[PDB]
């Protein structure tokens, strides 16, 4: 697992991790013994993508992008009809070691 | 030759299918029990994002009215995930203002 954060508020907040498989898990810090929300990150006829490099957005809680080994950068909608990988990026040709929002 | 016109005129009664479904129940959710001015400016970004969509027409088959409709439900994404962020904030405040299950 080479990235890990948090964001929410003060009041409610939810710690983010995501690993090299990309499965993404929801947990609190309380409580570590269950995640909460835990899904997979898939694209591509459902292939299991392999996310390196994690940004998220200032101000967002809900989207956020990952860069991948695959060459390819996707964000991804945490909840909703469109939780998921929303979409992909194209240009590099080297696996991609660090991603950071202004 | 019909079956492109059935499938905008099903991403258009999905469409109104998910407006309305928000639209006649998000009143009775943003009404206070008996005002703010997030709530009637939540419902007139919903009335606005429904404009925005609908000066587009709905019955151009071809390609620009389909990717002006593209533009105008792309505007409306944004605007109702806008709202859906601001509400997801109300969420984080909801155990914000309480601890035990009866006020949830």
């Amino acid at each position: 697992v080479y990235c890990v954060n948090v964001v929410g508020t003060q009041n409610a907040h939810n710690l983010i991790s995501i690993s090299t498989d990309g499965k993404i898990c929801s947990w609190s810090l309380d409580m570590l013994s269950h995640p909460q929300d835990s899904m997979e990150l898939v694209h591509k006829q459902s292939k299991a993508v392999a996310v390196t490099s994690m940004s998220f957005p200032v101000g967002d809680v809900n989207n956020f992008v990952v860069g991948s080994e695959e060459g390819s950068v996707y964000t991804a909608c945490r909840h909703g009809s469109k939780a998921g990988i929303s979409e992909m990026f194209e240009g590099h040709q080297g696996p991609i070691t660090g991603i950071h929002c202004h | 030759a019909h079956r492109k016109l059935q499938a905008r005129l099903d991403q258009m009664r999905k469409f109104r299918r998910q407006h309305e479904q928000l639209r006649a129940v998000i009143v009775r959710v943003l009404r206070p029990q008996v005002f703010d001015a997030a709530d009637a400016n939540a419902i007139e970004e919903v009335n606005l994002a429904y404009e925005n969509v609908k000066e587009v027409d709905g019955l151009d088959v071809s390609k620009e009215g389909t990717e002006a409709w593209e533009a105008a439900m792309k505007r409306y994404d944004e605007r109702i995930d806008r709202v859906e962020t601001r509400i997801t904030a109300r969420l984080r405040d909801q155990l914000g203002t309480a601890k035990n299950a009866n006020e949830m």
